[PDB]
């Protein structure tokens, strides 16, 4: 197997920044790479290709280096458009026609803000059709990586809970996390203490917010 | 003129067979390496298929057997015909233009394929009570609802301030939950009447649903 | 007067897929032995004879087909077989009655950035045994190239990035396709016995 990697996943920075994203070819490709831009919605868009040669009609701050199994994608000065997710593929490989990174979504940098946590538990409404979907809330914080523990009667759950985060705010440039826990309403009745455990750069101890079912 | 068109995408049962055509203008199909490219929602880039300049038509084995590239010479349109279509093909297909190690360069405008058992239904909508200092936040959950997309506003509109809907999460039933909170002066939950509108076309359901706070 | 195959296999250039050279083995005696036999291939396939009975079999003519692809087409360098080589660089009849011979060369020519040529683009399929030399700009869109590249225009070769770390698929390898030829002639080419 030859596997393609992209450092890091996500990446934060300011309109001006030197950014460099790094991408990882399991075993040596030599520059049989390219580099494309996808913003939400719009197609790919190749940036680079020849892990170095530049595609008619792309800004020159843009650059690819690296040849065999390490290579990168440098802007030089950080533009508005230029916030973006960038994937590294790998040309003529050979079971594929293309094997694609896992993608470097370029974000935009700023103070570190703790999140705003609510929790809602299931209306009687939903419980009346049998289901209880318990909803955390965090809101308004800085950077994405944002941990939340769901615990029922203090144990903690997995697989009944998902998880979804919002674009990064056109105007505070914060995200926004909603975790639904979902479980029947037999279930529901089957515990009492519902808590949502937050950890996050911005928070000093991890924030719990919790209800008694019935409270 | 240099772009690529495709169209022929939508939602299908599983099993059952779609074609995807993308019309090309400003180049030849025939005379390139025409690829379709696929991307599952909130994944990377995947090959699907290519069709060389001569004719030979290669596949990725995860659609081996069940798709078929191919040609008009006449239109100039590149063609993907999916036949006994799987969920795990639900993507974006791309319509691109390979050039070996010269890079995907010109990219179509990509055609939404949804392949699922989940019958349309519409969004069953949940209030998520305020209750509780500061300023406190309310919120609709939008509930096991097939298919994207699903549009909340509040207030018929008069409320877009410090309003997140959160990107829509595929549940286990193959239905999709979606969260869309709101924050708001606690001094608000008294006076200000909250109504989320969850708009749901594909099912031709539209909802309003006063979030009303808790004791 | 034995058969020249040290002049192919152990040749210290090899040519570029595209330009495939074709040694014409005539008027000797070949031993298939110290091929079959002896050396260390990564790929030694036989198609319509087997590698063992040429050593007492005589053929009006032999050609011995030499170039340079990459581990991923090697597997491309047989009957009914599709892909950049096979399609535009070097193509075998379905009918094909030989065997083909491949080994890799990653510690030959692979330094540091050797520059062997494949065919990228071309508008039809290669016929059996056909060698497309032509440098002419390919034209990809509607507007014709006139011999200058630019975007839609394109140089139908290109350079394989042979670069020693490369992996396995990607390092070279070196192809000698011997064709044996059924030919209603006088025998030139045979078994030592
Ligand atoms: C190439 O040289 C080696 C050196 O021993 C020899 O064994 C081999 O037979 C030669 N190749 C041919 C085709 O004779």
């Amino acid at each position: 197997d030859i596997v393609m990697t992209q450092s890091p996943s996500f990446l934060s920075a300011s309109v001006g920044d030197r950014v460099t994203i790094t991408c990882r070819a399991s075993q040596g490709i030599s520059s049989y790479l390219a580099w494309y831009q996808q913003k939400p919605g719009k197609a790919p868009k190749l940036l680079i290709y020849a892990a170095s040669t530049l595609q008619s009609g792309v800004p020159s701050r843009f650059s690819g280096s690296g040849s065999g199994t390490e290579f990168t994608l440098t802007i030089s000065s950080l533009q508005p458009e230029d916030f973006a997710t960038y994937y590294c593929q790998q040309l003529n490989s050979y079971p594929p026609k293309f094997t694609f990174g896992p993608g470097t979504k370029v974000e935009i940098k700023r103070t570190v803000a703790a999140p705003s946590v609510f929790i809602f538990p299931p209306s009687d409404e939903q419980l009346k059709s049998g289901t209880a979907s318990v909803v955390c809330l965090l809101n308004n914080f800085y950077p994405r990586e944002a941990k939340v523990q769901w615990k029922v009667d203090n144990a903690l759950q997995s697989g009944n809970s998902q998880e979804s985060v919002t674009e990064q705010d056109s105007k505070d440039s914060t995200y926004s996390l909603s975790s639904t826990l979902t479980l029947s309403k037999a279930d529901y009745e089957k515990h009492k203490v519902y808590a949502c455990e937050v950890t996050h750069q911005g928070l000093s101890s991890p924030v719990t917010k919790s209800f008694n079912r019935g409270e | 003129e240099v772009q690529l068109v495709e169209s022929g995408g939508g939602l299908i049962q599983p099993g059952g067979s779609l074609r995807l055509s993308c019309a090309a203008s400003g180049l030849t199909v025939s005379s390139n390496y025409m690829s379709w490219v696929r991307q599952a929602p909130g994944k990377g880039l995947e090959w699907v298929s290519v069709i060389y300049s001569g004719g030979s038509t290669f596949y990725a084995d995860s659609v081996k057997g069940r798709f078929t590239i191919s040609r008009d010479n006449s239109k100039n349109t590149l063609y993907l015909q999916m036949n006994s279509l799987r969920a795990e093909d639900t993507a974006v297909y791309y319509c691109a233009r390979d050039l070996d190690v010269y890079g995907l360069d010109v990219w179509g405008q990509g055609t939404t394929v949804t392949v699922s058992s989940a019958s349309t239904k519409g969004p069953s909508v949940f209030p998520l009570a305020p209750s509780s200092g500061g300023t406190a936040a309310l919120g609709c959950l939008v509930k096991d609802y097939f298919p994207e997309p699903v549009t909340v506003s509040w207030n018929s509109g008069a409320l877009t301030s410090g309003v997140h809907t959160f990107p829509a999460v595929l549940q286990s039933s193959g239905l999709y939950s979606l969260s869309s909170v709101v924050t708001v002066p606690s001094s608000s939950l008294g006076t200000q009447t909250y109504i989320c509108n969850v708009n749901h076309k594909p099912s031709n359901t539209k909802v309003d649903k006063k979030v009303e706070p808790k004791s | 007067n034995l058969c020249p195959f040290g002049e192919v296999f152990n040749a210290t250039r090899f040519a570029s897929v595209y330009a495939w050279n074709r040694k014409r083995i005539s008027n000797c005696v070949a031993d298939y032995s110290v091929l079959y036999n002896s050396a260390s291939f990564s790929t030694f396939k036989c198609y319509g004879v087997s590698p063992t009975k040429l050593n007492d079999l005589c053929f009006t003519n032999v050609y011995a087909d030499s170039f340079v692809i990459r581990g991923d087409e090697v597997r491309q360098i047989a009957p009914g077989q599709t892909g950049k080589i096979a399609d535009y660089n070097y193509k075998l009849p379905d009918d094909f009655t030989g065997c083909v011979i491949a080994w890799n060369s990653n510690n030959l020519d692979s330094k540091v950035n050797y520059n062997y040529l494949y065919r990228l683009f071309r508008k039809s399929n290669l016929k059996p045994f056909e060698r497309d030399i032509s440098t002419e700009i390919y034209q990809a869109g509607s507007t014709p190239c006139n011999g200058v590249e630019g975007f839609n225009c394109y140089f139908p070769l290109q350079s394989y990035g042979f670069q020693p770390t490369n992996g396995v698929g990607y390092q070279p390898y070196r192809v000698v396709v011997l064709s044996f030829e059924l030919l209603h002639a006088p025998a030139t080419v045979c078994g030592p016995k």
